[PDB]
């Protein structure tokens, strides 16, 4: 019982990972960014060098 | 800053087009068509008065192709526009409306003429559609490609000026895919039910007829009424079923793709193959239709031909660098892709061809309303406005002395 | 420190701070001018000394003193904090003209001194009350009724579609009834009682013909209603004929499509491809949407309207009078809102226009 | 390349949001307030 219970929770605790990666996959899709600081965009910030 | 109190008005030939300046999308979007009762005009204006089944009801359009075709049926639509979707009195608001370029110089006289006498609006401009449409994708070098549900069109534009005489003016347009589609329906017999009186949903499975009920209180209805709610269903057809092949179309790979579904209001329901299709390979090549298919008639590619030809080489190649395509035809699925295609065959490839991307329901229709946002509340046009001291004069020599 | 969430109905003003589940300070959008200046809680008392005026009629501000005043009361006493502490969220109707969006902003940050505002869609805010991503809302409002799709998010302003009756239109249809029934109800006391009336008793049938030959073969219907002269009268038939105005607006005498109808219009104005994920997609919100039975008289009604190829499921949250304030709550507590702030800085510099910039 | 003048995007680091956006260049929209606009270049993954 206790090796059905360790193989049943590896497939549990994979499937459940597999899940979260899904939904940080999905938290990736959308833009991470839209806006940004004030100082860090009237005084030119960077130089294409 | 560089905005005023600008409001843009867009009548094409299927909805009016109503926002302030500034504004990404049009405010308001209702249909051209209008009703009438026994007395003027006593009326009903938007899709909510307009759709309402009512005791012997008429339905006309003061507009054709674009051209005013009543003054008073337009001045009240643009009446009720102010008076509700706008809701502000019009004494205040600059405005710029937009006339195809096609449309009398003298009914663009008569319209001012309306607007300041009337309407005592303080300022006022116009510029062209096709103009407002090239207006909205920022290019000076452009050729536009406006169908509508009355008429289909292709005008080239530099320096933001028409080549006032390169229009090319096709009726391969949204009425003759609306057509097609009519003897499609009366061929195989659809019964055309109108939405407006079904009160049950008795379907039946496919090919089957649907059975409904007529619900009692009902009034008669003017044939041109039922008439213009039937074309919005054949409308909605449109946009949902037609289908236009990548190459010229053919009959066993039409036959191969897969079929796609359409139901009706009443539950009736079918499946379509190779028809959808075939109809708008009659808008690019109209031999093979019945009846409008004379040689005569112009299909898109050659429309393109014809107009990108009519103007000289000192600016054919700004127009080959960009290609745009407008107006409701344009949305028939997979259409934009087989007239790029249909250009790079007919258009020599030899020189530098490009399409310009614009796909929603929002950018191809309000295109020309989205430009004219753009020219409202851009900064240098603010002197170009007629005004009402200048209009005194100007409604007859300078609304042409300014507005070219 | 916490953001204040106004949203400014057509006749009900509904306050509180980002993040609480429902808005603590509810008071009719009432303002008086004598015969000093009172709003609805006090206003409604006054009336004997005062003239009552609305400064919203059908979602849109009517004048900007009376609103002033109505935000002032607003905070000042409902709230009691101070203006300049805290981010403030306005809601308006959609289909607001620009220059109304304009002056909110130049109100806001010029009288009372915010340091960062926003205005929000209502219809976007029920949605976000709702939480589904893509939907069609129906806010029958406090003075104006509103059909609203909605694409990720993004309202799509070409289709939304305003019928110009709701639930305040809605009660004088009732008082019209209601002295059909033999009473009388012409005050403003008698109005609120004719409210209060609504409030308790009506409901949408599922079947009007139907209903009729029920009232009429059974007196089941009637049930009796207590007023504060102190007598006791009963309703019967009235308790969904009035209610049934909404679906055939013929019933006001207004000439118009009815709700399901006006649904319907606005599903059609919409893209083809989405329409599905719309019509699955159904949210009901406002003060006059939570009738009893509204639902399932939608659900039968737009079942029919639509092809029935495509589900159709009507949202009604038992608590959707609130929606577009749980709404807005729900958007001023999320830390990705936060950068969509209007700054003192970025009024100052670019001034009211800076509403159309980011605030849509 | 056919040396379109106007596309002049090209990579960027921003300072609070410190990481390389990729091909970004910069705009004044309506009210004066620069805006940065983007690519989403076929590079995108190799950002890491
Ligand atoms: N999905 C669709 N695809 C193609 N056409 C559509 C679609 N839906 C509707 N239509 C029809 O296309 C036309 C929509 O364009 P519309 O007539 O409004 O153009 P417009 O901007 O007024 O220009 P014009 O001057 O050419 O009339 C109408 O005929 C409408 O019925």
């Amino acid at each position: 019982a206790v090796m059905t219970a360790v193989r049943a929770w590896e497939f549990w605790n994979l499937k459940t990972l597999q899940e979260r990666e899904a939904r940080l996959r999905l938290e990736q899709e959308e833009a991470e960014l839209l806006t940004y600081t004030r100082e860090d965009a009237y005084s030119m910030e960077y130089v294409y060098e | 800053g560089d905005e005023v109190g600008a409001l843009v008005f867009d009548i094409g030939s299927y909805t009016v087009r109503a926002g302030y300046a500034g504004e990404d999308c049009p405010k308001v979007d209702f249909p051209t068509a209008i009703g009438m009762v026994v007395e003027g005009p006593t009326y009903y204006i938007d899709t909510n008065a307009l759709r309402v089944p009512r005791e012997n009801m008429e339905a006309i359009s003061p507009l054709k192709n674009g051209m005013v075709e009543d003054w008073d049926s337009f001045q009240a639509i643009l009446d009720h526009t102010y008076k509700m979707h706008v809701k502000s009195e019009a004494s205040l608001h600059p405005v710029l409306m937009s006339e195809a370029p096609w449309n009398t110089r003298a009914k663009r006289e008569k319209l001012t003429e309306l607007m300041f006498e009337h309407y005592n609006i303080p300022a006022f401009f116009l510029c062209k559609t096709a103009v407002l449409t090239a207006f909205a994708n920022g290019r000076s070098t452009g050729l536009i490609l406006d169908s509508g549900a009355t008429h289909t069109t292709a005008i080239p534009v530099h320096d933001g000026y028409v080549l006032q005489q390169g229009i090319v003016k096709s009726p391969l347009a949204g009425d003759f895919i609306t057509m097609q589609c009519r003897e499609l329906f009366q061929e195989m017999n659809i019964e055309l039910v109108p939405p407006y009186m079904i009160a049950s949903k008795e379907a039946v499975r496919e090919g089957s007829p649907a059975n409904w009920k007529r619900k009692e209180k009902l009034p008669q209805v003017t044939r041109s009424w039922h008439n213009y709610m039937c074309n919005c269903v054949i409308q909605d057809f449109q946009a949902s079923v037609l289908q236009v092949s990548d190459s010229t179309y053919d009959e066993q790979v039409a036959a191969q793709m897969p079929t796609v579904h359409y139901e009706f209001p009443n539950g009736y329901n079918c499946d379509f193959g190779a028809e959808r299709l075939k109809i708008p390979e009659g808008l690019f090549d109209p031999s093979n239709v019945k009846g409008l298919s004379g040689n005569t008639m112009l299909g898109v590619s050659h429309v393109v031909t014809t107009s990108v030809g009519m103007c000289d080489i000192d600016i054919r190649p700004g127009l080959y660098g960009s290609v745009i395509v407008a107006g409701g035809n344009t949305l028939i699925q997979s259409f934009t892709d087989r007239l790029n295609r249909e250009l790079s065959q007919k258009t020599p490839p030899s020189m530098r061809l490009k399409l310009i991307a614009n796909n929603t329901t929002v950018e191809r229709r309000f295109s020309s309303w989205i430009g004219g946002s753009i020219l409202a509340s851009l900064g240098t046009f603010q002197q170009m406005w007629i005004s009402k001291q200048e209009y005194e004069e100007g409604g007859k020599q300078c609304v042409e002395r300014k507005c070219p | 420190i916490a953001a204040l969430v106004v949203d400014n109905g057509s006749g009900m003003c509904k306050a509180g701070f980002a993040g609480d589940d429902a808005p603590r300070a509810v008071f009719p959008s009432i303002v008086g001018r004598p015969r000093d200046s009172y709003v609805g809680d006090e206003a409604q008392s006054k009336r004997g000394i005062l003239t009552l005026k609305y400064p919203i009629e059908h979602g849109i501000v009517t004048n900007w003193d009376d609103m002033e005043k109505i935000w002032h009361h607003t905070f000042y006493n409902e709230l009691r904090v101070a203006p300049e502490e805290h981010p403030v969220l306005l809601t308006e109707a959609p289909l607001n003209p620009k220059a109304n969006r304009e002056k909110m902003t130049q109100i806001m940050f010029e009288t009372f001194n915010t340091p960062a505002m926003y205005v929000a869609i209502q219809a976007v805010l029920s949605l976000y009350a709702s939480g589904r991503t893509t939907g069609i809302v129906m806010d029958s409002g406090d003075g104006v009724t509103h059909t609203v799709p909605i694409y990720e998010g993004y309202a799509l302003p070409h289709a939304i579609l305003r019928l110009d009756l709701a639930g305040r239109d809605l009660t004088d249809y009732l008082m019209k009834i209601l002295t059909e029934r033999g009473y009388s109800f012409t005050t403003t006391a008698e109005r609120e009682i004719v409210r209060d009336i609504k409030e308790k008793l009506c409901y949408v049938a599922l079947d009007f013909e139907q209903e009729m030959a029920t009232a009429a073969s059974s007196s089941s219907l009637e049930k009796s209603y207590e007023l504060p002269d102190g007598q006791v009268i009963t309703i019967g038939n009235e308790r969904f004929r009035c209610p049934e105005a909404l679906f055939q607006p013929s019933f006001l005498g207004m000439e118009s499509c009815g709700i399901h109808e006006t649904t319907f219009n606005s599903i059609m104005k919409c893209d083809v491809d989405i329409r599905k994920d719309l019509y699955a997609n159904t949210v009901l919100s406002g003060g006059t949407t939570m009738y009893p039975g509204i639902a399932d008289r939608m659900q039968k009604e737009i079942t029919a309207l639509a092809p029935s190829t495509m589900k159709i499921k009507i949202i009604a949250p038992p608590e959707r009078k609130y929606s577009v304030w749980i709404g807005g709550s729900i958007l001023a507590s999320l830390s990705t809102f936060q950068q969509m702030w209007i700054s003192k800085q970025e009024y100052d510099e670019s001034g009211p226009s800076i509403v159309h910039r980011k605030c849509f | 390349g056919l040396g379109d003048v106007r596309y002049r995007y090209c990579l960027t680091t921003l300072t609070v949001p410190q990481r390389c956006i990729g091909f970004a260049r910069r705009r004044v929209g309506r009210g004066g307030r620069v805006l940065l606009d983007r690519a989403h270049s076929d590079y995108d993954s190799v950002f890491h």
